[PDB]
């Protein structure tokens, strides 16, 4: 009926179609056709059933893995966001930071005519025109996104902002860098994931402010308070940034069982340099604790009056633990020594 | 500013190792088309027993030690929410649960029970009292047991493998005529792993489903439809693959066990 | 083979077991009998593939809520609990709550032969426990189960304890009541509920501190 | 003590309306087996047009207003972790993902593939320059229509109904002969809604696929499997069930809108 020729027997024929007919080439298009015309309200419904071939095992892993993740922050409390992709180049200016490696040959304008490189500036860019519309008093957020370098990139940046956590009515309130990094700390705990920070320079970060950050044993993004020459060459206040690389690194657990013999308790201070990070003494105290240490914790510090200008003070609360049996005192005292030994014999 | 310094102390969660186990469970079989309801933990003698073909002075009766209760004033929900009667006690396993749902819907239909069921015996480091079972119940016309086979096979696949298999031993149960005990392989640790039971279910279980949908007023819609049913120890499989020793350790509510799970996912 | 007597031309046969055999009734007994001699593993693979009965559309809704819900707690810091479904009748007393409304026939001990009525007994129990065995500052936890009253009911209890939060080294230390508010605040504002709590006198709990909760 | 004051402010996250809806998406087709697998944004002109039908002169690569792009030192990596060469762009709708993932592996599988798309039209209320979208492919021997009629069927049922129902009207598409496009019935607003294209797999993709293989060195595996494929635009729908009204909402990152789908879930 629709001008084509049929030739043979079957089951297999010889179909020569009109020649006006441009679109009908293979014997796909041929079915399209018996289709449409007896009318695609005609085709049953089905489901198909079949053990799919094993090479497709695995593969949801990391979608889901993202997912788990995207899922923990908004109940750790961050409210997500999400930016465009492009970029106006000249941030790359506005904004410390080299040039997109890639650009548009039609952008959209002149401001979208990159390809964000970074996330966190568009973030910070989000905070402004919120600031703009409604004034927030507070805010915490994250996004994740792809970013363009030398090649595709998929990272996870969030923004704090704000008076910070407290009592509303009652005065004080805790807020700052401190509070950001308190919430990552939680989310790597809940990830099962070993993190920490080290002071790095970073010419978008305020210096001083500024931190590298450290998955479990690794370098992967940064952390800080927003360069404040950048925090005024925008109508904004001060803010606070972090900007990580996915997929995070994973550490599959190894289960181990906790003994019933109470621990070794101990008090301790260590005095160093007001200069000397953190970092290397927690590090220290503990490579040299033994393999008995159970905790290793700080529980105060200060500058202080009692002791030399240039150095500080450590509460650090420490706790021992043998699986099999209790700690005999004998090493306890004795690996306490081991370490303010090689402590400042350093 | 010192900036390697500790943060605010903010709290860290953490799920509880059944809670994630049953999860990932159901995430596998909410992949072939499974749907995830439970049932509730005190139970009637009628549907723990009674519905599953299990009699009252038979051997039998006698595979499960059970918890009998007493009290006065507890209502006991039917699963149409009528109130029905038994001696009440603490349900033995997850399986009555395949009837409630068979009297409150129509075939064709697969689902998926997770429960913790109650048990007499003494705790060791392998058994408990107080446990978690998945019951799996698939119910439609055609329905064979290569299907139930299929759909283990599917399961260990996904637990372990593609390098895994499964293994079924004919074993018996009251409730499905043929049964079977499974097994499945666990390249890792190179050993047989026994899951749980399955099989197709029993004729007279049907039967008690439709006589008592038509007490209530309901058609029978189980007459003619076939289907297999099975169900597994969740802590014995959260053990084996959270690496786990000691199934007591599972109610001990010591955090640094507890804790140990926090990033499982 | 296994001594039945089959009589018959087909389709449908008359098979009479042997006498010894009492497990043999039903059609289907005989058909497990096949399948055993013929090799379990001689059963092939397969999926089956249908649409569902309609009823059986929403059904896996209640037990998603709750894992929505279980999810969002762990991720706002509670670390979740399993706690036995027994209870101590003495305990009915040590915290000051009614009775338990079910009781065991055959209890465990008479530490385990009611049936929790409530969940924070426990969670507080499992407070003290740890304590004892390894000393925590603070704890902040929850866990979901079933209690039974004059029916079975699902709750949902959190538990709060320690110095707070705040800086570690630095001083102040932000805890209490008004924090575990807090946390149950923000919980609502994440699942798109409007929370509030009213003073109400409560047996077990301090009065002045004591509130119902919206 | 005063119970009814404020606790501690603590703040309280929130997720995107896409995403919420993705995963909503996402979960539905997971019960049928599908999984869900990620392509990059930028793409090469090879898998974007060149793969799929798609001509270079021709009226097809004019369905499709491209945004085309500049700068070297950019690696692009294929399927396999190798360079591939062609003028980079922005992925014009996630169809290519059909092909990395199908020179990758090995049927008979079920894909999903979220993913945010780019195209150069003027931002309305009902479109947008940046959009996602949700494609899916079923790819093994013996597939059929009535498959993708089903699968497509099982999602509206998913969505509304069981009183809803499925709308297939034929369209031209390069990559499927033959081509639909399908609409749903929404029995709530009581109105058809066009919701996205599909059909069963080209000849000529297969034909790419195995072709890129070989090149790889890889042995065909197309050859004789069928397939059907969809893609859908997310926006459009998320907005007719969240019930927003202007498209552009969603890259606006206001938190008054942002926050309105705290608890979605
Ligand atoms: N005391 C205990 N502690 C922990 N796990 C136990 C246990 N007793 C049994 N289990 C585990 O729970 C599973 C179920 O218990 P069992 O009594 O063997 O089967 C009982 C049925 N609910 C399984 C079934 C369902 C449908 C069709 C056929 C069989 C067992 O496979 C075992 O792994
Ligand atoms: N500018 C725009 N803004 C938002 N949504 C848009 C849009 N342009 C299209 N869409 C949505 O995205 C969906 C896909 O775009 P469209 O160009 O129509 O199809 C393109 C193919 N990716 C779909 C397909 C896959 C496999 C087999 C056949 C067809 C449309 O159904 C539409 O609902
Ligand atoms: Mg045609
Ligand atoms: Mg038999």
């Amino acid at each position: 009926r629709l001008g084509c020729r049929v030739e043979g027997e079957g089951p297999t024929y010889r179909v020569t179609p009109p020649s006006h007919r441009l679109d009908l080439r293979l014997e796909e298009d041929l079915v399209e056709e018996v289709a449409r015309i007896q009318g695609y309200e005609t085709i049953p419904l089905a489901l198909p059933a079949f053990f799919p071939a094993p090479d497709n095992r695995g593969v949801e892993a990391p979608y889901r893995k993202e997912q788990r993740l995207r899922e923990v922050l908004s109940g750790l409390g961050f409210q997500e966001v999400y930016t465009y992709s492009f970029m106006d180049p000249e941030d790359a200016r506005r904004f410390r930071l080299d040039p997109p490696r890639l650009l548009l040959l039609n952008p959209l304008a002149p401001e979208k005519a990159a390809l964000r490189t970074h996330l966190f500036p568009g973030l910070v860019r989000v905070l402004k025109e919120n600031l703009d519309l409604d004034r927030p008093e507070r805010a915490l957020l994250f996004e994740v996104g792809r970013v363009f370098r030398e090649r595709e990139e998929t990272h996870l940046a969030g923004l704090l902002f704000g008076e910070g956590v407290g009592l509303p009515w009652a005065k004080e309130r805790l807020s700052g860098y401190f509070l950001l990094k308190g919430y990552l700390e939680a989310l790597f705990a809940r990830l099962g994931l070993a993190f920490r920070v080290e002071a790095q320079a970073f010419p978008f970060l305020h210096p001083g402010v500024s931190g590298r950050v450290l998955v479990e044993g690794e370098e992967v993004g940064f952390l800080g308070a927003l360069h404040p020459e950048i925090a005024q060459e925008l109508e904004l206040p001060p803010v606070h940034l972090f900007e990580l690389r996915l997929p995070l690194p994973d550490k599959p657990l190894a289960f181990q069982d906790p003994s019933r013999h109470p621990a070794a308790f101990r008090d301790l201070a260590v005095v160093v340099p007001a200069p000397t990070p953190y970092g290397e003494v927690e590090a220290l105290v503990r490579e040299a604790a033994g393999p008995y240490l159970e905790s290793l914790a700080l529980f105060d510090l200060y500058q202080g009056p009692p002791l030399p200008e240039g150095h500080k003070s450590l509460a650090f609360h420490l706790r021992f633990r043998h699986p099999k049996r209790t700690l005999r005192d004998e090493e306890v005292e004795e690996a306490v020594s081991r370490v303010a030994e090689a402590l400042r014999a350093r | 500013v010192d900036v390697s310094l500790p943060g605010a102390s903010l709290f860290s969660g953490g799920l509880h190792p059944i809670t994630l186990m049953e999860r990932e469970l159901v995430e596998i079989f909410r992949a072939l088309g499974y749907q995830a309801v439970e049932g509730p933990e005190v139970e009637s003698e009628f549907f723990n027993f009674d519905a599953l073909n299990i009699p009252e002075h038979h051997p039998a009766r006698d595979m499960w030690d059970t918890f009998w209760l007493t009290g006065e004033g507890f209502r006991l929900e039917g699963p149409l929410g009528e109130e029905v009667e038994g001696r009440l006690l603490l349900r033995t396993h997850t399986s009555p649960m395949q009837v409630r749902y068979m009297v409150a819907h129509t075939p064709p239909f697969r689902i998926v029970v997770p429960g913790r069921v109650f048990r007499f015996e003494q705790t060791d480091a392998t058994h408990e009292a107080v446990f978690h079972q998945l019951e799996g119940l698939v119910v439609g016309e055609g329905i064979a047991m290569a299907h139930l086979k299929g759909a283990i096979y599917e399961l260990a696949q996904a637990l372990f493998g593609p390098d895994s298999k499964v293994r079924f031993q004919p074993v018996y149960f009251p409730f499905v005529e043929p049964g079977a005990q499974f097994a499945v392989w666990w390249p890792e640790g190179g050993k047989w792993l026994e899951l749980g039971g399955a099989g197709m279910v029993h004729p007279k279980v049907f039967q008690a489903v439709d006589a008592y949908r038509e007490r209530l007023g309901l058609p029978p819609a189980y007459r003619g439809v076939t289907g297999f049913a099975f169900g597994l120890g969740v802590e014995r499989l959260a053990m084996l693959r959270y690496g786990i020793p000691d199934i007591r350790y599972f109610f001990g509510g010591r955090l640094k066990f507890l804790e140990q799970f926090k990033g499982v996912l």
